[PDB]
Protein backbone atom coordinates (compact mmCIF):
# COMPACT_ATOMS: atom_id res chain seq x y z
CA UNK A 1 0.00 0.00 0.00
CA UNK A 2 2.43 2.48 0.89
CA UNK A 3 6.54 2.23 1.08
CA UNK A 4 8.24 3.14 4.14
CA UNK A 5 11.60 4.83 2.65
CA UNK A 6 14.17 5.97 5.48
CA UNK A 7 17.47 7.10 6.00
CA UNK A 8 20.40 5.23 5.72
CA UNK A 9 23.61 7.25 4.36
CA UNK A 10 24.27 10.98 3.78
CA UNK A 11 27.32 11.13 1.39
CA UNK A 12 29.20 13.92 1.24
CA UNK A 13 32.07 15.04 -0.67
CA UNK A 14 30.89 17.71 -3.41
CA UNK A 15 31.44 21.17 -2.74
CA UNK A 16 29.01 22.75 -4.94
CA UNK A 17 25.51 21.87 -5.77
CA UNK A 18 25.05 18.04 -7.06
CA UNK A 19 23.52 18.19 -10.26
CA UNK A 20 22.74 14.25 -10.71
CA UNK A 21 22.43 10.85 -9.06
CA UNK A 22 22.25 7.35 -11.61
CA UNK A 23 22.96 4.16 -10.01
CA UNK A 24 24.97 1.60 -12.21
CA UNK A 25 22.47 -1.26 -13.70
CA UNK A 26 24.61 -3.94 -12.19
CA UNK A 27 23.35 -2.12 -8.46
CA UNK A 28 27.04 -1.72 -7.33
CA UNK A 29 27.46 2.05 -7.18
CA UNK A 30 26.20 5.21 -7.88
CA UNK A 31 27.25 8.27 -10.27
CA UNK A 32 26.87 11.90 -9.26
CA UNK A 33 27.45 14.96 -11.31
CA UNK A 34 27.75 18.57 -9.76
CA UNK A 35 28.81 22.29 -10.75
CA UNK A 36 32.12 21.26 -8.89
CA UNK A 37 33.01 19.86 -12.47
CA UNK A 38 33.14 16.32 -10.56
CA UNK A 39 32.06 13.49 -10.85
CA UNK A 40 31.85 11.06 -7.51
CA UNK A 41 31.39 7.35 -7.45
CA UNK A 42 30.04 5.65 -4.21
CA UNK A 43 29.36 2.31 -2.93
CA UNK A 44 25.51 1.35 -3.42
CA UNK A 45 25.44 -0.28 -0.48
CA UNK A 46 27.57 1.51 2.23
CA UNK A 47 26.95 5.05 1.13
CA UNK A 48 31.11 5.17 0.77
CA UNK A 49 33.28 7.52 -1.24
CA UNK A 50 34.76 5.42 -4.18
CA UNK A 51 36.73 7.92 -6.19
CA UNK A 52 36.39 11.38 -8.41
CA UNK A 53 36.65 11.92 -11.59
CA UNK A 54 37.51 14.94 -13.46
CA UNK A 55 38.26 16.21 -16.55
CA UNK A 56 35.97 18.83 -17.60
CA UNK A 57 36.57 22.29 -17.35
CA UNK A 58 33.20 23.56 -16.48
CA UNK A 59 30.62 22.16 -14.35
CA UNK A 60 28.28 19.31 -15.08
CA UNK A 61 24.70 18.87 -15.74
CA UNK A 62 24.29 15.26 -16.29
CA UNK A 63 25.94 11.36 -16.06
CA UNK A 64 25.04 8.23 -17.44
CA UNK A 65 26.12 4.48 -17.10
CA UNK A 66 26.72 2.64 -20.23
CA UNK A 67 24.49 -0.93 -20.04
CA UNK A 68 27.38 -3.39 -18.71
CA UNK A 69 28.45 -0.05 -16.14
CA UNK A 70 32.08 -0.11 -17.57
CA UNK A 71 31.34 3.16 -18.84
CA UNK A 72 30.13 7.07 -18.03
CA UNK A 73 29.07 9.35 -20.24
CA UNK A 74 28.89 13.39 -18.74
CA UNK A 75 27.04 16.43 -19.84
CA UNK A 76 29.32 19.04 -19.45
CA UNK A 77 28.85 23.43 -19.76
CA UNK A 78 32.73 23.10 -21.38
CA UNK A 79 30.32 22.21 -24.63
CA UNK A 80 31.13 18.75 -24.52
CA UNK A 81 30.55 15.35 -23.37
CA UNK A 82 33.01 12.49 -22.35
CA UNK A 83 33.03 8.96 -22.05
CA UNK A 84 34.80 8.27 -18.95
CA UNK A 85 36.43 4.27 -18.24
CA UNK A 86 34.86 3.64 -14.73
CA UNK A 87 37.41 1.89 -13.38
CA UNK A 88 40.24 3.43 -14.50
CA UNK A 89 39.28 6.78 -14.27
CA UNK A 90 40.49 7.91 -17.40
CA UNK A 91 38.93 9.78 -20.46
CA UNK A 92 38.44 7.76 -23.53
CA UNK A 93 36.79 9.95 -26.19
CA UNK A 94 35.44 13.87 -26.07
CA UNK A 95 32.42 14.40 -28.11
CA UNK A 96 32.80 18.12 -29.50
CA UNK A 97 29.98 19.54 -31.88
CA UNK A 98 27.66 20.92 -29.73
CA UNK A 99 27.64 24.68 -29.48
CA UNK A 100 26.67 25.73 -26.03
CA UNK A 101 25.72 23.88 -22.54
CA UNK A 102 25.42 20.05 -22.72
CA UNK A 103 22.83 19.50 -20.79
CA UNK A 104 21.48 15.73 -20.69
CA UNK A 105 22.73 12.53 -21.68
CA UNK A 106 22.23 8.88 -22.13
CA UNK A 107 23.78 6.08 -23.55
CA UNK A 108 20.93 3.26 -25.78
CA UNK A 109 20.60 0.06 -24.26
CA UNK A 110 22.60 -1.58 -26.46
CA UNK A 111 25.51 1.09 -25.29
CA UNK A 112 27.28 1.71 -28.90
CA UNK A 113 25.27 5.15 -29.02
CA UNK A 114 25.09 8.22 -27.03
CA UNK A 115 22.33 10.48 -26.81
CA UNK A 116 22.87 14.43 -25.88
CA UNK A 117 20.70 17.32 -25.94
CA UNK A 118 21.72 21.03 -25.40
CA UNK A 119 21.31 24.93 -24.66
CA UNK A 120 22.26 25.05 -28.37
CA UNK A 121 18.64 23.22 -28.69
CA UNK A 122 20.16 20.52 -30.57
CA UNK A 123 19.33 16.86 -30.05
CA UNK A 124 23.06 14.88 -31.06
CA UNK A 125 23.54 11.18 -31.47
CA UNK A 126 27.01 10.14 -30.87
CA UNK A 127 28.74 6.86 -31.76
CA UNK A 128 30.78 5.82 -28.50
CA UNK A 129 33.57 3.88 -30.32
CA UNK A 130 34.70 6.52 -32.56
CA UNK A 131 33.32 9.54 -30.94
CA UNK A 132 31.87 11.11 -33.74
CA UNK A 133 28.51 12.29 -34.25
CA UNK A 134 26.38 10.79 -36.46
CA UNK A 135 23.28 13.10 -36.56
CA UNK A 136 22.10 16.54 -35.33
CA UNK A 137 18.68 16.98 -35.01
CA UNK A 138 17.64 20.54 -34.76
CA UNK A 139 14.89 19.46 -32.22
CA UNK A 140 13.69 22.12 -30.83
CA UNK A 141 13.22 26.14 -30.43
CA UNK A 142 14.28 26.22 -26.46
CA UNK A 143 17.27 24.69 -24.74
CA UNK A 144 16.66 20.32 -24.55
CA UNK A 145 15.89 19.71 -21.14
CA UNK A 146 16.07 16.10 -21.40
CA UNK A 147 17.09 12.60 -24.01
CA UNK A 148 16.38 9.72 -23.54
CA UNK A 149 16.17 6.05 -25.94
CA UNK A 150 13.69 3.45 -25.28
CA UNK A 151 13.56 -0.14 -24.15
CA UNK A 152 15.40 -1.41 -27.42
CA UNK A 153 17.13 1.90 -28.65
CA UNK A 154 14.23 2.58 -31.64
CA UNK A 155 13.28 5.65 -30.54
CA UNK A 156 14.42 8.94 -28.75
CA UNK A 157 11.98 10.64 -26.65
CA UNK A 158 13.49 14.48 -26.04
CA UNK A 159 11.89 17.43 -23.97
CA UNK A 160 12.56 21.25 -24.08
CA UNK A 161 11.37 25.10 -22.51
CA UNK A 162 9.47 25.29 -25.81
CA UNK A 163 6.70 23.00 -24.03
CA UNK A 164 6.42 19.95 -26.26
CA UNK A 165 7.90 16.75 -26.17
CA UNK A 166 9.26 15.06 -29.31
CA UNK A 167 9.58 11.50 -30.27
CA UNK A 168 12.13 10.44 -32.85
CA UNK A 169 13.62 7.71 -34.99
CA UNK A 170 16.98 6.84 -33.61
CA UNK A 171 18.03 5.34 -37.23
CA UNK A 172 16.81 7.86 -39.69
CA UNK A 173 16.70 10.85 -37.43
CA UNK A 174 13.17 11.65 -38.71
CA UNK A 175 10.22 13.12 -35.86
CA UNK A 176 7.62 10.68 -35.27
CA UNK A 177 5.28 12.49 -32.76
CA UNK A 178 4.85 15.42 -30.73
CA UNK A 179 3.38 15.78 -27.44
CA UNK A 180 1.53 18.92 -26.61
CA UNK A 181 -1.99 23.42 -23.03
CA UNK A 182 2.14 23.36 -23.27
CA UNK A 183 4.27 24.99 -20.00
CA UNK A 184 7.75 24.36 -20.00
CA UNK A 185 9.10 20.23 -19.86
CA UNK A 186 12.00 20.16 -17.94
CA UNK A 187 12.34 16.03 -18.05
CA UNK A 188 11.20 13.45 -19.96
CA UNK A 189 11.93 9.34 -20.39
CA UNK A 190 10.21 6.75 -21.04
CA UNK A 191 8.79 4.10 -18.85
CA UNK A 192 10.45 0.43 -18.69
CA UNK A 193 7.90 -1.40 -21.03
CA UNK A 194 8.19 1.64 -22.76
CA UNK A 195 4.72 2.63 -24.12
CA UNK A 196 4.32 5.71 -22.03
CA UNK A 197 6.51 8.62 -21.59
CA UNK A 198 6.97 10.84 -18.11
CA UNK A 199 7.04 13.64 -18.63
CA UNK A 200 8.25 17.06 -15.96
CA UNK A 201 6.36 20.63 -16.37
CA UNK A 202 7.01 23.78 -15.03
CA UNK A 203 3.66 24.43 -13.31
CA UNK A 204 4.16 21.54 -10.42
CA UNK A 205 2.71 18.92 -12.55
CA UNK A 206 3.97 15.22 -13.65
CA UNK A 207 2.12 13.77 -16.82
CA UNK A 208 1.90 10.23 -17.58
CA UNK A 209 1.69 9.78 -21.26
CA UNK A 210 0.33 7.03 -22.98
CA UNK A 211 3.01 7.45 -26.41
CA UNK A 212 1.30 5.72 -29.19
CA UNK A 213 -2.26 7.22 -28.56
CA UNK A 214 -0.74 10.62 -27.83
CA UNK A 215 -2.44 11.16 -24.85
CA UNK A 216 -2.41 11.79 -21.28
CA UNK A 217 -3.39 8.78 -18.73
CA UNK A 218 -2.85 10.38 -15.69
CA UNK A 219 -1.23 13.40 -13.91
CA UNK A 220 0.37 13.81 -10.20
CA UNK A 221 0.60 17.13 -8.51
CA UNK A 222 1.71 18.19 -5.02
CA UNK A 223 5.02 18.86 -5.07
CA UNK A 224 6.80 22.41 -6.20
CA UNK A 225 8.59 22.58 -9.62
CA UNK A 226 8.80 26.18 -11.44
CA UNK A 227 12.54 26.54 -12.02
CA UNK A 228 14.51 23.41 -11.75
CA UNK A 229 14.96 20.40 -14.56
CA UNK A 230 14.31 17.66 -11.87
CA UNK A 231 14.66 14.01 -12.07
CA UNK A 232 11.83 11.89 -12.12
CA UNK A 233 11.65 8.01 -11.62
CA UNK A 234 10.05 5.38 -12.17
CA UNK A 235 10.18 3.07 -9.29
CA UNK A 236 9.26 -0.69 -9.82
CA UNK A 237 11.14 -3.05 -7.33
CA UNK A 238 8.91 -2.90 -5.20
CA UNK A 239 5.44 -1.19 -5.29
CA UNK A 240 5.20 1.24 -8.57
CA UNK A 241 5.69 4.31 -7.97
CA UNK A 242 6.51 7.67 -9.13
CA UNK A 243 9.52 9.14 -7.41
CA UNK A 244 10.83 12.31 -8.02
CA UNK A 245 12.68 15.31 -6.41
CA UNK A 246 10.84 18.96 -5.25
CA UNK A 247 11.76 22.58 -4.86
CA UNK A 248 10.48 22.62 -1.04
CA UNK A 249 13.55 20.07 -0.31
CA UNK A 250 11.47 17.04 0.02
CA UNK A 251 11.36 13.60 -2.61
CA UNK A 252 8.07 13.22 -3.65
CA UNK A 253 6.31 9.23 -3.95
CA UNK A 254 3.42 8.75 -5.66
CA UNK A 255 1.19 5.95 -5.99
CA UNK A 256 1.46 5.59 -10.44
CA UNK A 257 -2.25 4.08 -10.39
CA UNK A 258 -3.96 6.23 -7.67
CA UNK A 259 -1.78 9.65 -8.49
CA UNK A 260 -1.85 9.96 -4.62
CA UNK A 261 1.23 10.74 -2.73
CA UNK A 262 2.05 7.79 -0.90
CA UNK A 263 5.19 9.41 0.96
CA UNK A 264 7.53 12.88 1.55
CA UNK A 265 11.42 11.88 2.40
CA UNK A 266 12.19 14.96 4.74
CA UNK A 267 16.21 15.45 5.09
CA UNK A 268 17.34 17.64 2.28
CA UNK A 269 17.81 21.55 3.28
CA UNK A 270 17.67 22.53 -0.62
CA UNK A 271 16.03 21.46 -3.91
CA UNK A 272 15.91 18.18 -4.47
CA UNK A 273 17.47 18.28 -8.01
CA UNK A 274 17.57 14.57 -8.78
CA UNK A 275 16.15 11.19 -7.53
CA UNK A 276 17.27 7.79 -8.51
CA UNK A 277 15.99 4.51 -8.21
CA UNK A 278 18.09 0.99 -7.72
CA UNK A 279 18.08 -1.57 -10.17
CA UNK A 280 16.89 -4.92 -7.56
CA UNK A 281 16.49 -3.21 -3.97
CA UNK A 282 14.15 -0.90 -2.97
CA UNK A 283 16.21 2.18 -2.65
CA UNK A 284 16.18 5.87 -3.54
CA UNK A 285 19.14 7.84 -3.65
CA UNK A 286 18.19 11.64 -3.72
CA UNK A 287 20.92 15.02 -4.60
CA UNK A 288 20.43 18.03 -3.29
CA UNK A 289 21.61 21.83 -4.17
CA UNK A 290 24.05 24.66 -3.11
CA UNK A 291 22.60 24.40 0.48
CA UNK A 292 23.16 20.88 0.97
CA UNK A 293 25.85 19.15 -1.65
CA UNK A 294 25.02 15.75 -0.25
CA UNK A 295 23.28 12.81 -1.76
CA UNK A 296 21.22 10.66 0.22
CA UNK A 297 20.47 7.23 0.46
CA UNK A 298 16.87 5.54 1.34
CA UNK A 299 15.75 1.99 1.71
CA UNK A 300 12.42 0.97 1.89
CA UNK A 301 10.08 -2.53 2.61
CA UNK A 302 8.12 -2.23 -0.87
CA UNK B 1 26.15 23.64 -13.00
CA UNK B 2 23.55 25.34 -16.70
CA UNK B 3 20.79 22.40 -14.68
CA UNK B 4 22.03 23.93 -10.96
Amino acid sequence: VKPNYALKFTLAGHTKAVSSVKFSPNGEWLASSSADKLIKIWGAYDGKFEKTISGHKLGISDVAWSSDSNLLVSASDDKTLKIWDVSSGKCLKTLKGHSNYVFCCNFNPQSNLIVSGSFDESVRIWDVKTGKCLKTLPAHSDPVSAVHFNRDGSLIVSSSYDGLCRIWDTASGQCLKTLIDNPPVSFVKFSPNGKYILAATLDNTLKLWDYSKGKCLKTYTGHKNEKYCIFANFSVTGGKWIVSGSEDNLVYIWNLQTKEIVQKLQGHTDVVISTACHPTENIIASAALENDKTIKLWKSDC
Amino acid sequence: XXRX
